[PDB]
Formats: C-alpha cells, sequence, structure tokens
RNA sequence: UCGAUGUCGGCUCAUCUCAUCCUAGGGCUGAAGCAGGUCCUAAGGGUAUGGCUGUUCGCCAUUUAAAGAGGUACGCGAGCUGGGUUUAGAACGUCGUGAGACAGUUCGGUCCCUAUCUACCGUGGGCGUUGGAAAUUUGAGAGGAUCUGCUCCUAGUACGAGAGGACCAGAGUGGACGAACCUCUGGUGUUCGGGUUGUCACGCCAGUGGCAUUGCCCGGUAGCUACGUUCGGAUGGGAUAACCGCUGAAAGCAUCUAAGCGGGAAGCCCACCUCAAGAUUAGAUUUCCCUAAAGAGCCGUUGAAGACUACGACGUUGAUAGGCAGGGUGUGGAAGUGCAGCGAUGCAUGUAGCUAACCUGUACUAAUUGCUCGUUUGGCUUGACC
RNA sequence: AAUUCCUUGUCAGGUAAGUUCUGACCUGCACGAAUGGCAUAAUGAUGGCAGCGCUGUCUCCAGCAGAGACUCAGUGAAAU
RNA sequence: CACAGGUGAUCAGGUAGAGAAUACCAAGGCGCUUGAGAGAACUCUGCUGAAGGAACUAGGCAAAAUGGUACCGUAACUUC
C-alpha cells in the first residue's frame, strides 16, 4: 500500500532524485520556462515553490538555507533578488504547468513549467 | 509451461477482441482556432487564451 | 490539532492540569491504587526518559532502579490514575529520549542538573 | 512474553539462580506467559546445598517481564529482567524472601505471600 | 432495527473515573432525512430510506432530484435503506428526521463499514498462510502458496481455495459495540471499539442483532 | 505406462471417510458419589511442543478437553527441501586369484521449464434482462462461522463407613482460532530533526553540500503493522438420531406403533456475517427523459480506491490536487552576533531553528459548460377496466 | 570401532527428555601389527558431539530501500 | 553477439592509511545504445525490528557477531 504517502520515486535512488530536482529547480529559476516530464513537473512544485516562499524574506540565514538546498550561488542570488520580490504578495502558485503532448523518443507525457508573471 | 495444441485462429482473435488504439480528445483553441489535444497547449504554444513563447 | 474537530471536542473535555516537565528531570508521580476496598496513593519517583506530546494521548515514561532491578512505567498523562506530578529536580540533557540510560547503572547513569 | 526456552532470573530464595521455561501452561497451543502465569521450568544453575538442585523440573510463576504488563488506563510497566518465583507441586510459593519488585497482577489468593514478601509491589 | 448513517472521524479515548482508558471512535452524524418509506402493499417489505450529508446540484441528477423533491428533503451524499418492521415504522414518515437520539448511552450497536483496502495481497497476509523457510536451501518460494491440491484424483483445484487476490475494501460488520456517548446537538456518536474503515468513510450504526 | 507416470521423509497447502480421540445425546454396568467400562447416535468444530534418529514410526520429557484411525499417485518436487535410498571419488569389515561385489557401513557428491487449455483466486470488458436513464432494493441461492479450559456459586449440599465428592441451574475469567482497527503499548518510518568519522567541493573563514550501506550513530511524524486494542462463535426457533415415552389394538394380557399424541444432540434446516436477479424464471420500488433528451463516457484535478481496470470525490455555480496561511507533531537549542575562556568549548540572544505524509482554512497554480455515445413515446395476442 | 549383523548391546556421563556424542565393558557376525598396530604435539575451507557470544534460523512475521513484475511507447524471442 | 568471462609487460599524483588494501579526489576518462510511468501480489538484493534466543533445521545452512594499535594477561598438552 501507499495510503496517504507523499513523494515520488521516478525509478531513481533517493539521492539521485534529490539531485535531479535540485538541478531542475535551478534550471527553472534560470530560464523561467522548462519542458519536462509531467510527473516531474508536478513534483517540481513541491520543491521549487517553498524556495520562493523562503526567499520572500531576505536574510543571511534564509539565503544560506536556500544555498544548502540549491547549491547554486547565482541562482540563490537571483531567487533572493528578483523572484522573492516579484512573488512577495502572491499566496503560493508561483509555477504553472502546461501540458504539451508526448515525447518522441519514449512517448513520455510532457509539460511546460512556467514561472508565473513573465517567463 | 507450453501449449499441448496450437491455438486456433478463432481463439487467437477472440483474445485480441480487446486490443484497441487510443483516440485522443481534441478541441479548438479560442484564439488561434486550431485543433489541439484537450487540456494541452497547441503546437504553437497557445492554451486557454494564453501564450507561452 | 492533528485530529478531526469532533475528536478534539471529545478530547478537550478530559484534559487535566499538570506541571510542565522535560525529559531528564526527576519527578514523583502519585499513583492511585485500589488495594481492594481502599484507595491510597503510591509514589513512583524516577527520571523522565521519554515524553510523547499528543494532547489527551500524551504519555511519559519514568525510570527508576528499585531494589536492584530497573523499572520503567509509561504513564498516560491525563489518566485519572495520575493523581499528581511533582518535579523534584530538573535535568540538563541534549536530547528528548534518554534510552541510553537503560545501559547505565550508577555513576554513569546520573543526569546533570539544570540551574 | 515468556516462551519455552526462555531464561528467567529467580526472584526468591529457593536456591535456584536461573531457570529455563520448558512449558507455558494453560492451553493446548499457548504461546506466552506474562506476569502471574504458571510455567514449567528446569532450574539451570542453583546455589550449592540449596533447597532446589540443578536439573530439577518444577512450577514457577512469572513475576516480572521485559515486555511489560498493561494497565487499564493504557500504561505499560516494564522491567529490566524476566523473573519467576518457584512453586510447589500444588503451585504454591516455596519462598521465604522475594527479591526485586513485583506487580499487582499477583493479587489474588495463591500468590498473596509473594505479594506480601516482595520489597515493593507495582 | 432502523439505524443511521455517519462519518468516521477517527479514534480517541475516554477515561473513566476509576482510571480506565476506553478506546472509542467518533461518528459524525448529520441528520438522516427520510426520503422514502417502503411497505408491504407497495414494496412487499418494510423499510426506511434515508439520505444524509449534502450533494451539490451539478452532482445531483434529475432523477435523484425528483426523488428527493418528492420527499421534500435536501439531497445528501448518498441514500441508504434500513430494513424495518411495523413497530419501527411507527412515527417515521417521509421527510422526517433521524438524529443521534435513536441510540442511548450504554446500548449495544452493530457498525457496518467499508474496510480499508489493501489491494492485491498474497496468501501470507490474506489467509494467514505460513511462510516457508527463509533459509535452508529454499529457492524462491518464501511467500509462495505451497501445494494447491492433490494428485490425479481429484485432478483439480477445489472451489473456495485460499489464494492471493484483492483484500480489504469490503463491507464489514463489527457486532456488539457499546455506545459511550450521544450528542444530538453536536451530531456526535462515541462508540467503544474499532469500527471498520478509514476516517471519513461512511459507516452504518444499527441496534445490535445479538443483544 | 520402458520414443521416461521422479523414490522415502520433512515444509507448505489441503480435501474427503467414520471404523469417534475431545466436546454433544443415550442404553447397560461388577453405575453409591467422583471417576470410569462397553455399546448405540453423532463428522459441527477441535484435535500440542520438544529430545533422539534422514526417518515415517517408535521411545522419552512436558502438556492438553483431546494429542483419532484412515483415503486422496502410501495427497501435494512444472509449489519448496534434498537428510536417506540410487551414478561417477575414497576407505573399513566381508567375499573374490582378480577385475570387482555387499537390502553392510563410512565421508563426499549440479533438483530445469517465462503456464496454452481445464481448474482455482481475484478483477474487468461485451451483450442481454420487451423504450431509455439515476438510484434504492427482495432474495432463489452460495459461502463464512460452528472449538473449548478453569474459577466461583449452588454446596462441602445430594451420595458415601470414610476417603472423597456431584447432576441440574447461575456468574466470571482464559487458551486456540478469526475479523476489524491504530486510541493506547511498541515495530518500521532511505524527501523529518540532530550528533559524528574520512575525504572532495562551494574563493577563503564561518556556514554548508557530494560521496563513503541512509557512511555511521541517536531520536522520530503520517502511513503500514502485532507482539497492541476492540469485537465474534448465537444457549434461540423448527424437524429429527440413538434413546425414553403416553394411550392402544393386532394378540381379552402385555406392548413406544399398527391409527393417534409426546420428549430428545455440538448433528440437519433457519437464525448471525458476506455475497447474491447472467435467479436468460434476468424480479421489485421511487424518480427523470424522450425532433440526439434524461443520462453515460472521454478529458482534467485526484483518493487510507487501485497492478491495469473498476470504485469514490471534485472541474471556476470550485477546496479536487499542489502551493500558501495558521496550528499540531518531531528534533532539541539554527545562523549571525555578543560574552567568558589561551584554547577546545561553554553561555545568552531564544526551546531557538528546521520540521515528510497530519489538522483547519484559503482560488495563488492547475481542474476549458469541449467532444462523443445515448433519441423521437417503445411490437403482437388475449383478458379486466375504460 | 570409518570394522559390530543382532543393535537404539550393556553400564556410566551429559539433556526436562540424547538411535548421535563421550567414557567404559568385551558377547571382535566379521580388529590386529609396514594392503602396518596403538598413540601422538602441530596442522586441516576434514567427519561427529557439546558450549559461550550472537542473532529474522524460528515463535511469527512487520515496516522500509532499490531492481524486476504491472501500465504506456519502440523493438521483438522460446520450447511445444 | 558491440557477450558481466579470459588476456603478458610497463607508468603509478593527492588526503587519510602499513599499504599497489580501503574511502574520497587529481590528470585523464566515462554515465556501461530502450525509455516513461505506477509504487499490487510475488521474486531478487539490501536496511531496521518488540519479547524470546537455535525452540529452526538433516545440520546454526544463512544471517548475526568478532575484527585495529599499545599494554597487561593467557590453561591442558607438547616433538620444547
Amino acid at each position: 500500500m501507499r495510503h496517504r504517502k507523499s513523494g515520488v520515486k521516478l525509478g531513481r535512488t533517493s539521492s539521485h532524485r534529490k539531485a535531479m530536482f535540485q538541478n531542475m529547480t535551478n534550471s527553472l529559476f534560470e530560464h523561467e520556462l522548462i519542458k519536462t516530464t509531467l510527473p516531474k513537473a508536478k513534483e517540481l512544485r513541491r520543491v521549487a515553490e517553498p524556495l520562493i516562499t523562503m526567499a520572500k524574506e531576505d536574510s543571511v540565514a534564509n539565503r544560506r538555507l536556500a544555498f544548502s538546498r540549491m547549491r547554486s550561488k547565482t541562482m540563490v542570488g537571483k531567487l533572493f533578488g528578483t523572484l522573492g520580490p516579484r512573488y512577495q504578495n502572491r499566496p503560493g502558485g508561483y509555477l504553472r504547468i502546461v501540458k504539451c503532448g508526448n515525447r518522441d523518443g519514449d512517448n513520455a507525457p510532457m509539460a511546460y513549467v512556467e514561472l508565473v508573471d513573465r517567463d | 509451461a507450453v501449449q499441448k495444441s496450437r491455438k486456433s485462429r478463432s481463439r487467437r482473435d477472440m483474445r485480441r477482441s480487446h486490443h484497441h488504439m487510443t483516440v485522443a480528445e481534441l478541441s479548438v483553441d479560442a484564439t488561434t482556432g486550431e485543433k489541439h489535444r484537450r487540456h494541452h497547449m497547441t503546437k504553437d504554444g497557445f492554451y486557454r487564451g494564453r501564450q507561452l513563447f | 490539532s492533528n485530529k478531526h474537530l469532533l475528536v478534539q471536542a471529545v478530547e478537550n473535555a478530559q484534559i487535566i492540569e499538570r506541571p510542565s516537565f522535560g525529559p531528564g528531570d526527576t519527578v514523583v508521580v502519585q499513583v492511585k491504587v485500589r488495594e481492594g476496598e481502599r484507595e491510597r496513593l503510591q509514589a513512583f519517583e524516577g527520571i523522565v526518559i521519554a515524553k510523547r506530546n499528543r494532547g489527551l494521548n500524551s504519555a511519559f515514561t519514568v525510570r527508576k532502579i528499585s531494589s536492584g532491578v530497573g523499572v520503567e512505567r509509561a504513564f498516560q498523562l491525563h489518566s485519572p490514575i495520575i493523581e499528581s506530578i511533582e518535579v523534584k529536580r530538573r535535568g540538563a540533557v541534549r536530547r528528548a529520549k534518554l534510552y541510553y540510560l537503560r545501559e547505565r547503572s550508577g555513576k554513569s547513569a546520573r543526569i546533570r542538573e539544570k540551574l | 512474553m515468556i516462551q519455552v526456552e526462555s531464561m528467567l532470573e529467580v526472584a526468591d530464595n529457593s536456591g535456584a539462580r536461573r531457570v529455563q521455561c520448558i512449558k507455558v501452561l494453560g492451553g493446548s497451543h499457548r504461546r506466552y506467559a506474562s506476569v502471574g502465569d504458571i510455567i514449567k521450568v528446569t532450574v539451570k544453575e542453583a546455589i550449592p546445598r540449596g533447597r532446589v538442585k540443578k536439573g530439577d523440573v518444577m512450577n514457577a510463576v512469572v513475576v516480572r517481564t521485559k515486555k511489560g504488563v498493561r494497565r487499564p488506563d493504557g500504561s505499560v510497566l516494564r522491567f529490566d529482567d524476566n523473573a519467576a518465583v518457584l512453586l510447589n507441586q500444588n503451585k504454591a510459593p516455596i519462598a521465604t524472601r522475594i527479591f526485586g519488585p513485583v506487580t499487582r497482577e499477583l493479587r489474588g489468593d495463591q500468590f498473596m505471600k509473594i505479594v506480601s514478601l516482595a520489597p515493593e509491589v507495582l | 432495527a432502523i439505524g443511521l448513517v455517519g462519518k468516521k472521524c477517527g479514534m480517541t479515548r475516554v477515561f473513566t473515573e476509576a482510571g480506565a482508558s476506553i478506546p472509542v471512535t467518533v461518528v459524525e452524524i448529520s441528520a438522516n432525512r427520510i426520503t422514502q418509506v417502503k411497505n408491504t402493499d407497495v414494496d412487499g417489505y418494510q423499510a426506511i430510506q434515508v439520505t444524509t450529508g449534502t450533494r451539490r446540484d451539478s452532482r445531483v441528477t434529475a432523477a435523484q432530484k425528483g426523488h428527493f423533491a418528492k420527499a421534500g428533503v435536501a439531497a445528501g451524499r448518498g441514500v441508504w435503506e434500513f430494513r424495518a418492521n411495523d413497530s419501527d415504522l411507527e412515527g417515521r414518515e417521509i421527510g422526517g428526521e433521524i438524529l443521534a437520539d435513536l441510540f442511548e448511552q450504554g446500548q449495544m450497536v452493530d457498525v457496518t463499514g467499508n474496510s480499508k483496502g489493501k489491494g492485491f495481497q498474497g496468501g501470507v497476509k490474506r489467509h494467514n498462510f505460513s511462510m516457508q523457510d527463509a533459509t535452508h536451501g529454499n529457492s524462491v518460494s518464501h511467500r509462495a502458496i505451497g501445494s494447491t491440491g492433490q494428485n490425479q484424483s481429484p485432478g483439480k483445484v477445489f472451489k473456495g481455495k485460499k489464494m492471493p487476490g484483492q483484500m480489504g475494501n469490503k463491507r464489514v460488520t463489527v457486532q456488539g459495540l457499546e455506545v459511550i456517548s450521544v450528542d444530538v446537538e453536536k451530531g456526535l456518536l462515541v462508540i467503544k471499539g474499532a469500527i471498520p474503515g478509514a476516517t471519513g468513510g461512511d459507516v452504518i450504526v444499527r441496534p445490535s442483532v445479538k443483544a
């Protein structure tokens, strides 16, 4: 069973899945629009949006928490310099997922992840 | 572990009576007028009156 | 709090008042005892080694060495059997559960005091 | 939870120091004995020139367990050892001194002297 | 022998003054609105049909909406029937209310619910099969079914042989539970025991058939 | 059956018989009571764990109400094992000049098959059920379940020289078994919190991250779960078995039987739980709708529902999911700064910081009134009504 | 007894209980002195038996992680 | 077979470390030519496990356990 359990597996180890979603969060913070697999896009909200919520308030401790979970100093600077301010008064929902068909190489359902308010 | 007789073509085809290609639901985008998969953006980036590129 | 609001209404009417205490301190629990037809209180004194804070399901386990053999009791906080709790001496500990004290006996089983 | 082939400390002065459970009594497939349950034991190590000798087969009552005993309020009460008290051929204590605490599950009629001789009754 | 439909809200405990914890589960009881009375003349048997809860109109079909409007009751999340008799149908007319006062404190009830669904399960969990040797050369049959029959005679597997399959997600009745407390104003029923299902699931509480 | 039907024993999982081991009902007794013995009825349930030996068995220990006798390819190796027996190595005793041999022993010695069909366990799709639809249902029938100890009391009464010690009634509390459940007690808890070893990195310090089984270690939420909790196995109805009768002739008597009327079992049929109209005999009731309707489905957001399905919820007339907000819980005292200290470190700011899956909310994001299917009053005959 | 059929010989020890083991007896079916006899420190992935520690071996299985199984897309066997 | 096998010699960075063991890195080189989901039974490979601790089994098979350096201490027996 998996009654009430959250999270994903995605055919990876735990540390691989953590690394992949850290990579995906950095890529989304950089480009503001990324094409990915639909299950990955849905799980990406649960890891990318809390970083925006935390960057809503700028402090040394919060920037260090962002860096511990993101490991990208340029993306931490961007997250606390443009995305925190932009989404300051938005109660969540900083990403929008737009389904965009199926991948050629393996027929994976695909989606576009967009930062809300320009991307 | 293996069949004692070859299956007849009739029974082989009765087992395939459930094979069926999936047919996608389609809609017309309000802005562009273009056909698209329902709940999916158009090939050129339009979904529910919103651009993506 | 973690429950349905009706479970909360049933649970909140049964809360009993009690002093605060942390894992690590020495407490005396006054335990109601039915000796037959008579009611008396029996004192269980020892170190709080673990708590679970669950509202009306709150529990705390107290450990003592009584006549050589170690005794743990996992008291239910809001049970009426707990007649009273007094904190005798407060401990300074680095964790919430002192299960490592089950393999300590004398000099090595002693908790630093919190002042 | 005591089962066959469990070592118990001896909590009385009958001369045995360690016993082994060889039967949990009171049921055809009965698995476990808790406090207050009567078991068949062999005594595995006794004190010299005591009442009981090593290799003897006799009755005991479990008086404390490491699994614990439950109380009506939902509390559990655990001990650091598994300990029994040897019994007669009529399941009556053969003890004049009880060592360590016991629980109030021995209240009744046949273990009342165990209760009254214990240094402390939980 | 008419009962009521409630919602399992979860379990807690009730302490007695003597210091005993009673494991209880709480049933949320919205009023059970009588939508239909069945009788020997029109239906051939006697029963009370009730609806409880609420449903939005977009989810209430025209047939069900007409059925509810005939009774004059607001649509609930479901419709349930209770086998009654002449004494049970005494003052229960269409459009009426059944509240938690149908049950008194201390009385025995049976609770029916939908079990928690375990999905597809093997013989070990579904039928308490013994596992086979973890070691000692066992090849790949640790949780295997074992033998399923005999030789040439009978030459088949008998019906009702315990095997893997779906487990849970079935209708289960727990009998002889005690009503710990009743609160009609709060819509609350506190019942000693366990009560099949998960919290949120629909449960049926009826006066006990053993008694 | 030799163009192959794998041996013994164990494990797992059984299924039937009754010549009955326990429990139930009886007659007789060299039946005072308690215990028995024998036979009759009875197959509903139940019917141990170890030591030895490859054992089956058997002996033994300790239990139990009891530790049944059997059939099922001496049930079950395309389910497992492989200890014995039954290949090739080697040795002993023995026999043989020898090669070798031995229901003599001894040490060692490859167990394959992805399941077509029948069967079985689950779960769907189709069509049908005299127009269609949303629900609620009756129950022809099927399955499950069916065990039992001990204590107290009656009563130390009846009975008995004593020793001992009841039936029949009543109350309680267990074992084994089963179900559900997670409040409690615990287990687990690899997207929770800390501590810590080595090394590499983030420019460096500080702070952090990668990797080393989750590096190791200590805790632990939800969920799942038992060893935890709660519940169940009915003391009822009907007809009976053996057995016991009442009245009563055949057969002036007697006689349970021939007519007639009784009693009587864990057994049978109901009662309890679950399933159940493909019960093609396809049942019933309430509503809704018919120049594409009522509805259903696709799709989407999904769920203690789930392999796929199906089932449940919701789709802006919205809390369905995620986020977010406030809580709770867990961890246990963040970072930065300051102070004390030569320093490791300690202390304060402050139970702080962080906190998965939990609780209550909230349209911020995503759930597009899109498309498909599904119609147009439902044949004929007879009868009652009209 | 790597030898003993009868045979689980008998007696002792060990276990609650020991067809195995250890000691002894001698009734050696059918030991015996270079097809060597009886021992023997050390050595052995050698045989038997017994303990301590340790344990999911088991009572009695639970939870969790990964890889398959399951669903989709591509490719596409097998014995019979 | 673009096959988890086999195939002689040579060169031999850092930090720990006795080490050419091991862990993590350098230079250099790779991610091993189906993916995507789901997160049933069952299989495999692991991790944790209340109480008990060999009751398992032919048999402790498997697992669990022990494990370094210095120092102290170390029995029967012995070919010393």
